[PDB]
């Protein structure tokens, strides 16, 4: 009797779409089903309440209708400042608490591809009096995310203690990733150069840095 | 209405913690207050309602002694303990007024969330107020950055020759590790003829450690 | 005694044994039933009388052995906010009967498409909350409603009204009742001695 929402939406502007958000038996069409957005960073709002009329304060944008166990959000217009995360709600009495969807992000179907740029900061020589060990280097300059970071000794590949992360939406639409590595002064001391490799559209770029610097 | 939240510290697992969310501004014998979790990678989860003038609560099948729900009424504040904090309990706990009183079963299926106010912010980790041990870091268009390491929790912040120079400075996500510490890597553009003849200094200030820190980033001699 | 207080009542005249000679006559079972209603359906209630809340929910027949006694008093029947608690049967399946229930949280269908966990348009719920606020008017306001039935001829009975009793008195006969035993006689103190079931 969960609540079946897609985790990504394709809403194209300028024209209407429609999405869905589905129960089970005896999950949706029993109760009422309710529509709920939060802003990042904020607390949440009421979109529209029992499918049946819009609330004061909200745009008549989105229509809310109930058809059997699929609950349709139906839209008008696609804005810019209308991109709130969107959420289902609703009720079920097999369970005596309210269930809720995945979530459906819309996103406007944008940035120009350019050259990634990979700077490594090898660690300082007071590091090594503390018996610590680690090397981070920025991966920037891409659009989209999902890329891959790597390390390299230049004579085997290491997959031990690597840390890698989802690059997040920076202010200025793009998109940065950050890499760590945190090793010994056995292993940091034991080879003379340090790299760190990621991929972009089949194309890689390695920068040597030797711990001595 | 006053529906401002509480603060509250990050706790390791084994212990429990308070939230608790103002309720003053309004009358406390005829509005009910819900909780909401907003969880990332899921939907979001419902665990009971309360009566705020008696004793009436119903659970759902997700949680049965970590969340245990209170009320006063001569002070007017609500007050929730949540024990043994973990990944699937690290979510926003959202403060939520609803009107209607709802003591029974057929109830919420009228109710709706009038008003969320101040959503408290709960995470959790064997990692304490510990402090950093960060040491200057030396560089190798360019790219100057300073590191932080070993420091729990978040947020920290950075500053560029106290705070005077701006290069559009990002914050970075980290990586949860074993024993449990963050990591954020400030990176700012400089020129490549620009990197010790004009002083680059890097401020670090931990809010929950109460520390500063104000090394220069120079490279190896 | 207790029924004649707390808060003055909406409607005491009775259509049976009158509510002052609840003393006189002893019952056998006594039979209570609490909820509230809204002050437009208080004259829905009645013997033969019925409309859309009376048809759907509980209904009093023509003959009852009894009556209604309802009273206005809002100390935790009112909420200026919601009031979902309290619900009323506004589409229901058939009529109902006297002296039955029937409690369903799944929608009701009003034509050939059988909604059992469907709904739609031509689909609705059997329930709905009541609109028991202050800032309504004077025929919104919910309204604490009893209706007490007496069963009688049918078993011993064991609620009988209260019997007052006087002081004592001493060496001047009088018309005593003690009891039932009814007689004429001195009271005098007895030099016997009984035994506690005598």
């Amino acid at each position: 009797p969960v609540l079946t929402q897609p985790p990504s939406a394709s809403g194209p502007p300028g024209q209407s779409v429609s999405i869905s958000c589905s129960g089970s038996r005896s999950n949706i069409g029993t109760n009422f089903v309710y529509w709920y957005q939060q802003l990042p960073g904020a607390a949440p709002k009421l979109l529209i309440y029992k499918n049946d009329q819009r609330p004061s304060g909200v745009p008549e944008r989105f229509f809310g209708s109930k058809s059997g166990t699929s609950a349709s959000l139906a839209i008008s217009g696609l804005r810019s400042e209308d991109e709130v995360d969107y959420y289902c709600a609703a009720w079920d009495d097999s369970l005596s608490g309210h269930v809720f969807g995945a979530g459906t992000k819309v996103t406007v179907l944008g940035q120009p591809k350019a050259a990634p740029s990979v700077t490594l900061f090898p660690p300082s020589s007071e590091e090594l009096q503390a018996n610590k060990a680690t090397l981070v280097c920025l991966i920037s300059d891409f659009y989209p995310g999902a890329v891959t970071v790597a390390w390299k000794a230049d004579s085997s590949p290491v997959k031990a203690g690597v840390e890698t992360t989802t690059p997040s939406k920076q202010s200025n639409n793009k998109y940065a990733a950050s890499s760590y590595l945190s090793l010994t002064p056995e292993q940091w001391k034991s080879h003379r150069s340090y790299s760190c490799q990621v991929t972009h559209e089949g194309s890689t770029v390695e920068k040597t840095v030797a711990p001595t610097e | 209405v006053q529906l401002v939240q509480s603060g509250a510290e990050v706790k390791k697992p084994g212990a429990s913690v308070k939230v608790s969310c103002k309720a003053s501004g309004y009358i406390f014998s005829d509005y009910n207050i819900h909780w909401v979790r907003q969880a990332p990678g899921q939907g979001l989860e419902w665990m009971g309602w309360i009566s705020p003038d008696s004793d009436d609560t119903n659970y759902a099948q997700s949680f049965q002694g970590r969340v245990t729900m209170t009320r006063d009424t001569s002070i007017t504040t609500v007050y929730m303990e949540l024990s043994s904090l973990r990944s699937d309990d690290t979510a926003v706990y959202f403060c939520a007024r609803s009107v209607g009183y709802c003591s029974l079963n057929s109830c919420q299926r009228w109710m709706w969330f009038d008003t969320w106010g101040q959503g408290a912010l709960v995470t959790v980790s064997s990692a304490s107020t510990k402090g950093p041990s960060v040491f200057p870091l030396a560089p190798s268009t360019a790219a100057l950055g300073c590191l932080v390491k070993d420091y729990f929790p978040e947020p920290v912040t950075v500053s560029w020759n106290s705070g005077a120079l701006t290069s559009g400075v990002h914050t970075f996500p980290a990586v949860l590790q074993s024993s449990g510490l963050y990591s954020l890597s400030s990176v700012v553009t400089v020129p490549s003829s620009s990197l010790g003849t004009q002083t680059y200094i890097c401020n670090v200030n931990h809010k929950p450690s109460n520390t500063k820190v104000d090394k220069k980033v120079e490279p190896k001699s | 005694s207790v029924l004649y207080n707390f808060a003055p009542f909406f409607a005491f005249k009775c259509y049976g044994v009158s509510p002052t000679k609840l003393n006189d006559l002893c019952f056998t079972n006594v039979y209570a039933d609490s909820f509230v209603i809204r002050g437009n359906e208080v004259s829905q209630i009645a013997p033969g009388q019925t409309g859309n809340i009376a048809d759907y929910n509980y209904k009093l027949p023509d003959d009852f052995t009894g009556c209604v006694i309802a009273w206005n008093s809002n100390k935790l029947d009112s909420k200026v906010g919601g009031n979902y608690n309290y619900r009323y049967r506004l589409f229901r399946k058939s009529n109902l009967k006297p002296f039955e229930r029937d409690i369903s949280t799944e929608i009701y269908q009003a034509g050939n498409k059988p909604c059992n966990g469907v709904a739609g348009v031509n689909c609705y719920f059997p329930l709905q909350s009541y609109g028991f606020r202050p800032t309504y008017g004077v025929g919104h306001q919910p309204y604490r409603v009893v209706v007490l039935s007496f069963e009688l001829l049918h078993a011993p009975a064991t609620v009988c009204g209260p019997k007052k009793s006087t002081n004592l008195v001493k060496n001047k006969c009088v018309n005593f009742n003690f009891n039932g035993l009814t007689g004429t006689g001195v009271l005098t103190e007895s030099n016997k001695k009984f035994l506690p079931f005598q």
